[PDB]
């Protein structure tokens, strides 16, 4: 924000694949705000990938989820993955950042930091929600975006 | 193919019935001896492990590139308890996540020979979870197919989705031996 | 009881901390479970070595849990070859407190060591207490008429 | 050999349709699934009295006995031997039955329990003990609790009931209620079992924990019953109110067993009266004089001394007697069941205890701060 900016215009919205998506609420809800949310159907786990132009720098994300406990708790972030990524390659691999979200970060008035050194030249970002703040079989995300600058 | 399979053998009380010659427990032992042997020649690196589907699931032998140890364990399996199919797949799926080599493909072989006493919603959600991890569970609906033909139908249809024959629901009517219908089933193809 | 005291060596603590770290790195884990190796001296246990074993449990259901007991046998033959005097004396798990399925896991552990001792090694650096809490499975015969159950009896631990 | 099923297919003691379903399972060789249908038919509501089902053993089930669950085989025969009334040959039926079911120890446990019940009926108590001491040993080897535990405890309790050992009956009756669900048992059975359990507790030797007894859900079946006085009598024993116990004499005196052991009952409540005095008073003022014990227990002052011996010898209370000063120095009492309010008072005591420990923790830390490592 201090010389950087939100980057959904860079996000192509065509190479974004949110696995474990639910037909009830899709990936569009959490990328546009205006209430609503994204949720999962098969399991609490929720894999998200985001694509855009290669020159993009990430400083912070704002993965604000709901308060009932369906907001993400442990999330895995991967960058520049050749080939597709299944749920195992997001669970059995080493993430760039594996920040464990607290309830304060989930709050809509909350922004989480990322290790900016490791997010410099990003082709695409893979996000793996592994758990939520509870035992809700579906995981919900109210809003999400990346704050940064192009390379 | 280079895939790791687990046989969810059933030892419930209904395995004492003589609907399959000579006994459903003995018939399924020949079934394992053929399906496990088939996975060996498909790929010498293929992994086969045994999981019992008793009242409480018990992993008798984990994944191994060995065939003989599977049958020796099945020799000591005695009929006892009731089927618990809900926990059997998850405990078999858990072993699949901890296989010898992660390049192997998911595959679970279930011997359903007793009715699954769960709601359709729980069975459906189990299929969605296995589809998440690209897990294919192959089930033979022998025994009580007259009442399991609908619960298992939702299982495979939800797992297979709309495209791809990942899992099969071959159902053998009672007869001489369910193994004689396995070599013609797509499981061994 | 069969155990008067359990002595956990610093090598086990470092191995358990490393075991929790390496598997915890790839995926967030509630706990990691391994096998405790040691000798027996009078009635005081001497837990001195440990190795990791594959383990996973579904959080929703305590009944669903997998422990690679074939790995457990295979790794024992390794450690027995190097050190024959270190035998299986129990298991460990890094969960902060006891779990409901621990009595079930102990039964799988009990067949390799009849007097299996579960030692809970807390990776989190507690300020006051010792990181280890040793337990043994005993038959609690109730006087209220309730049927006898398998409960963990605490055994004093020392590093 | 299957002609009897065909004979009953058209002209059968039961419903011909039932045999047809029974026939169909045999043809399909659904061997375990027939037993559930057999279980539903052995306890038939039509010809349970009739002797048509004894031949059901030799004709039908003996043919497929070789591949039936040994546990599920035995209780089928329990209702089979119910129809037969000849005592001695019932042994040969069960002994031959006991021989076949050898793979399952639970089946053997049920078999030996069956012989114990009818051999209790014939009055051979000496050998029903030898059986009871054997099946009890095997039950412990069996892990957990199974469907065979309940029938043993029912037999084990009935054994001690006829002999008269109320202390053992009280223990065993608790096990039976711990291995069955109350809602399943009939209200008449629950009411009857509560009365004999509480009666044994009063007459048992060493049965002083009436607090655990009082909240047994079994006793809740006597809240409004005419046997309400039994609950009140247990209340008197729990509180050690011998005056109440003498007051309900018009109620508990009518029972043949309670009246016969009124001397033992009076001694028991006198000991529980002693515990009540010790538990009521604080630890600073636990010096009971001889007059207080005599007055509260309705005993002569000279008999107070013997009363304390029984409490001290058995272990109900710990302490000493000062005969010169006529005072009893109790230092310990048996822990008892406590209400929520008493627990709240106990927690309040921890509040003061925690404050004192914390206060000195800061005191030593503040005073020895320089030398603290």
């Amino acid at each position: 924000p201090k010389g950087y900016m939100d980057l959904m215009p860079f996000i192509n919205k065509a190479g974004c694949e949110c696995l474990n998506e639910s037909d009830e609420h899709g990936f569009d809800n959490c990328l546009r705000k205006d209430t609503t949310f994204l949720e999962s159907d098969c399991d609490e786990q929720l894999l998200i990938t985001v694509a855009f132009n290669q020159p993009v720098k990430l400083y912070s994300m704002k993965f604000q989820g709901p308060d009932n406990g369906q907001g993400p708790k442990y999330v895995k972030i991967f960058i520049n993955l050749p080939r597709s990524m299944d749920f195992e390659e997001a669970e059995r691999s080493e993430p760039t950042q594996a920040l464990e979200l607290t309830e304060d970060d989930i709050k809509e008035d909350g922004i989480v930091p990322l290790r900016y050194v490791k997010f410099q030249n990003v082709n695409s970002v893979t996000i793996f929600v592994q758990s939520n703040q509870g035992e809700e079989e579906t995981t919900r995300i109210s809003y999400f975006t990346f704050i940064g600058t192009p390379v | 193919v280079l895939e790791s399979t687990m046989v969810c053998v059933d030892n419930s009380e209904y395995m004492r019935n003589g609907d399959f010659l000579p006994t459903r427990l003995q018939a399924q032992q020949d079934a394992v001896n053929i399906v496990c042997h088939s996975k060996t020649r498909s790929n010498p690196e293929n992994n086969v492990g045994l999981i019992t589907l008793a009242n409480d699931c018990e992993v008798l032998t984990t994944l191994t590139p060995d065939t003989g140890r599977i049958l020796s364990k099945l020799h000591t399996v005695q009929p006892k308890g009731k089927i618990t199919f809900c926990t059997g797949i998850r405990v078999a799926h858990l072993a699949l996540k901890h296989r010898q080599g992660k390049n192997h493909k998911m595959r679970i072989i279930a011997f359903v020979g007793s009715p699954v006493e769960d709601n359709e919603k729980d069975l459906v959600k189990l299929a969605k979870r296995l589809k998440k991890e690209k897990v294919n569970v192959d089930i033979i609906n022998f025994g009580e197919e007259e009442v399991n033909t609908e619960k298992l139908t939702a299982f495979v249809n939800t797992l297979n989705g709309k495209d791809g024959t990942g899992s099969h629901l071959v159902t053998v009517p009672p007869g001489p031996s369910l193994a004689d219908a396995l070599i013609s089933s797509p499981i061994l193809a | 009881l069969a155990v008067q005291k359990v002595v956990v060596h610093p090598l086990v603590l470092l191995s358990v901390v490393d075991h929790f770290n390496r598997i915890g790195k790839v995926g967030n884990q509630k706990r990691v479970v391994g096998v405790l190796l040691g000798s027996w001296q009078k009635k005081v246990l001497d837990v001195s070595n440990s190795f990791a074993v594959p383990f996973d449990e579904d959080d929703k259901d305590d009944s669903v849990w997998f422990l690679d007991h074939d790995y457990l046998e295979n790794m024992y033959g390794m450690f027995k070859k190097v050190n024959a005097r270190e035998r299986i004396v129990g298991w460990y798990h890094t969960g902060p407190k006891l779990h409901k399925n621990d009595i079930a896991i102990n039964e799988l552990m009990k067949r390799y060591c009849p007097n299996s001792v579960l030692v809970i090694i807390d990776v989190k650096p507690k300020d006051l207490g010792l990181p280890t809490e040793a337990y043994i499975s005993v038959e609690e015969v109730h006087d209220d008429g309730t049927p006898t159950s398998k409960t963990f009896e605490h055994v004093t631990s020392e590093i | 050999v299957p002609g009897f099923l065909q004979q009953s297919q058209n002209s059968g003691p039961g419903q011909p349709a039932v045999w047809h379903r029974l026939e169909e399972l045999y043809t399909k060789k659904l061997w375990h699934q027939l037993t559930l249908q057999v279980l539903d038919f052995v306890q038939d509501p039509c010809f349970a009295q009739g002797d048509g089902l004894i031949k059901l053993y030799e004709n039908f089930i003996s043919e497929f006995e070789h591949r039936v669950n040994p546990l599920s085989l035995v209780e089928i025969i329990l209702h089979v031997v119910r129809q037969m009334t000849d005592p001695n040959v019932a042994l040969t039926f069960l002994e031959k039955t006991r021989e076949k079911v050898k793979s399952s120890d639970e089946a053997v446990i049920l078999c030996k329990t069956a012989i114990g019940a009818l051999k209790l009926n014939i009055g051979d108590l000496q050998v029903t003990k030898e059986t009871i001491e054997d099946v009890e040993e095997m039950l412990n080897n069996l892990p957990g609790v199974t469907s065979v535990h309940s029938r043993f405890y029912d037999l084990s309790s009935k054994y001690y009931q006829t002999i008269g050992n109320h202390a053992s009956y009280y223990k065993d009756a608790l096990r039976f209620l711990g291995c069955v669900d109350i809602k399943d048992l009939p209200v008449s059975e629950q009411q009857e079992r509560a009365f004999t359990l509480g009666l044994a507790g009063l007459l048992g030797e060493g049965v002083f924990n009436f607090g655990e007894l009082l909240m047994h859900p079994v006793l809740e079946s006597l809240r409004n019953t005419d046997r309400q006085w039994l609950i009140d009598t247990l209340y008197a024993f729990n509180s050690g109110n011998v005056e109440r116990f003498q007051t309900l004499k018009t109620a508990w005196g009518q029972q043949p067993d309670l009246a016969a052991n009124e001397a033992q009952l009076l001694r028991k409540i006198q000991l529980l009266c002693l515990m009540e005095m010790t538990f009521t008073r604080p630890a600073n003022h636990r010096q009971l004089t001889f007059e207080e014990i005599a007055k509260s227990a309705k005993i002569t002052v000279n008999e107070v001394e013997l009363l304390v011996m029984k409490a001290l010898s058995v272990g109900l209370v710990k302490g000493s007697i000062d005969e010169v000063d006529k005072r009893v120095h109790m230092t310990w009492v048996q822990p008892r069941v406590l209400d929520l309010q008493q627990i709240k008072g106990m927690k309040d005591r921890l509040e003061f205890w925690c404050t004192d420990v914390k206060s000195m923790e800061m005191l030593v830390e503040h005073q020895a701060h320089d030398i603290l490592t």
